[PDB]
RNA sequence: AAGGCGGCCCCCUGGACGAAGACUGACGCUCAGGUGCGAAAGCGUGGGGAGCAAACAGGAUUAGAUACCCUGGUAGUCCACGCCGUAAACGAUGUCGACUUGGAGGUUGUGCCCUUGAGGCGUGGCUUCCGGAGCUAACGCGUUAAGUCGACCGCCUGGGGA
């Protein structure tokens, strides 16, 4: 967009708990176009989700969330003739795109039989501060860190 | 007229750091100027005024 | 080391680095930092940021000193002339006077020549 | 360039005052000009330019 | 006069300008050859040498890098006395004189007026920018002419070789 301002496309709600957060969850998951085979693994992950925790679904998943969120992230620029890293503030929206990214990668690296299991296992990972998402969160805000005079 | 032991006077034309104030911030003739600076040398020579801030 | 409650913070603004230094009134250094000493090296020495960390790590050689009041003689070109300044204030200091000692020669020796870059 | 903080004033107000007294006083432009040598053609063409280009 | 000349003070010293007069009475202009001055670099002798910095050394960059960049660094830059006599030594515009609409400034004298004022109005010297006629191939110059003339001098005759 060297000039386009654009406004926002109208995501569907959830049919199972009617959340966007996880609609969006499941066009992330999803491949190909096939949006009730992504919607399937959400269902099963989330359960599977929830008799570990007990704070039923939605919370788990929120929680899970919680701790992959990152803050702050560095965007690479070229001024100096070299690799420039700013930190910058990430926006809400773009910091629950992240996560839910950054999750779904680190569930498809897993060796678990399906994927229902794998995204349950990084969930509860994620709930538990620990995995390959929270791994990258903690990477980028390493970065961050290092980078700060930058600012 | 200008006279380098008219202190008081020579105070009003250098700045808070003890420089010379050009001609253009006082409106000052520059034959006066000029004496002016002449005044503000010699008075900086018998310690009269400062030459800096600092010493 | 003893207790101090009066002195003055020599910052040495240079294009490629900053050194800040606290002493006492009488000009007896009690400790010092560097942004190259706190981290930075090439690019990220060059910075406020680096002089601020700077400043923050010698705030804290002085802590066994007790200092409450200290000046402020800032000397150079270089960032980090006002950094440091605020990363000493927020260090719970409180500046009494803020002087720039930078050298002016009265047209002495000779620079260098330009770069031909 | 000589800034005592005065009693009932914050700390950023007199940090401000700071900057413009030495900006007023143009000490970092000097330090700056006299970093380098400027051959003396070099600084006459400079200020012929310069007293040129202040005819608008 | 040009090259150039920049803290302050003293000693010696040249030129320019202005006011009102007095004086000499063409004593003037230009000038081949001649003589003198002539930036920087360079040379000789004797000093001095902080900074900078040809050469030089090392580190980088690079395909190479005898360079640009970085760390040092000798001559030199500084002083006295001689030599050198060259520069894009330029206004790329020889000197002297006369005449030709203007505008805005700068700098330095001088005169007049309840001096109202740091005022206004005249009158000289030098100086910056714009612009009219005119001139020019055009760009532009334009009362400080590259306009209209006069005196004398220097110089040019296709590009290389040179």
């Amino acid at each position: 967009p060297r000039r386009r301002v654009i406004g926002q496309r109208k995501i569907l709600p959830d049919p199972k708990f009617g959340s966007e957060l996880l609609a969006k969850f499941v066009n992330i998951l999803m491949v190909d176009g096939k949006k009730s085979t992504a919607e399937s693994i959400v269902y099963s992950a989330l359960e599977t989700l929830a008799q570990r925790s007990g704070k039923s679904e939605l919370e788990a998943f929120e929680v899970a969330l919680e701790n992959v969120r990152p803050t702050v992230e560095v965007k690479s620029r070229r001024v100096g003739g070299s690799t420039y890293q700013v930190p910058v503030e990430v926006r809400p929206v773009r910091r629950n795109a992240l996560a839910m990214r950054w999750i779904v990668e680190a569930a498809r690296k897993r060796g678990d039989k399906s994927m229902a299991l794998r995204l349950a296992n990084e969930l509860s990972d994620a709930a538990e501060n620990k995995g390959t998402a929270v791994k990258k969160r903690e990477d980028v805000h390493r970065m961050a860190e290092a980078n700060k005079a930058f600012a | 007229e200008i006279d380098y032991k008219d202190i008081a006077t020579l105070k009003n034309y250098i700045t808070e750091s003890g420089k010379i104030v050009p001609s253009r911030i006082t409106g000052t003739r520059a034959k006066y100027q000029r004496q002016l600076a002449r005044a503000i040398k010699r008075a900086r020579y018998l310690s009269l005024l400062p030459y800096t801030d600092r010493h | 080391r003893k207790q101090v409650s009066d002195g003055v913070a020599h910052i040495h603004a240079s294009f490629n680095n900053t050194i800040v230094t606290i002493t006492d009134r009488q000009g007896n250094a009690l400790g010092w930092a560097t942004a190259g000493g706190s981290g930075f090296r090439g690019s990220r020495k060059s910075t406020p940021f680096a002089a601020q960390v700077a400043a923050e790590r010698c705030a804290d050689a002085v802590k066994e000193y007790g200092i409450k009041n200290l000046e402020v003689m800032v000397k150079g070109p270089g960032p980090g002339r006002e950094s440091t300044i605020r990363a000493l204030n927020a260090a719970g200091f409180r500046i009494t006077n803020i002087t720039d000692v930078t050298p002016i020669p009265h047209n002495g020796c000779r620079p260098p020549k330009k770069r031909r870059v | 360039p000589v800034i005592k903080v005065r009693e009932n004033e914050p700390f950023d107000v007199a940090l401000r005052r700071f900057k413009r007294s030495c900006e007023k006083a143009g000490v970092l432009a000097e330090v700056r000009r006299r970093e380098f040598y400027e051959k003396p053609t070099t600084e006459r063409k400079r200020a012929k330019a310069s007293a040129v280009k202040r005819h608008a």
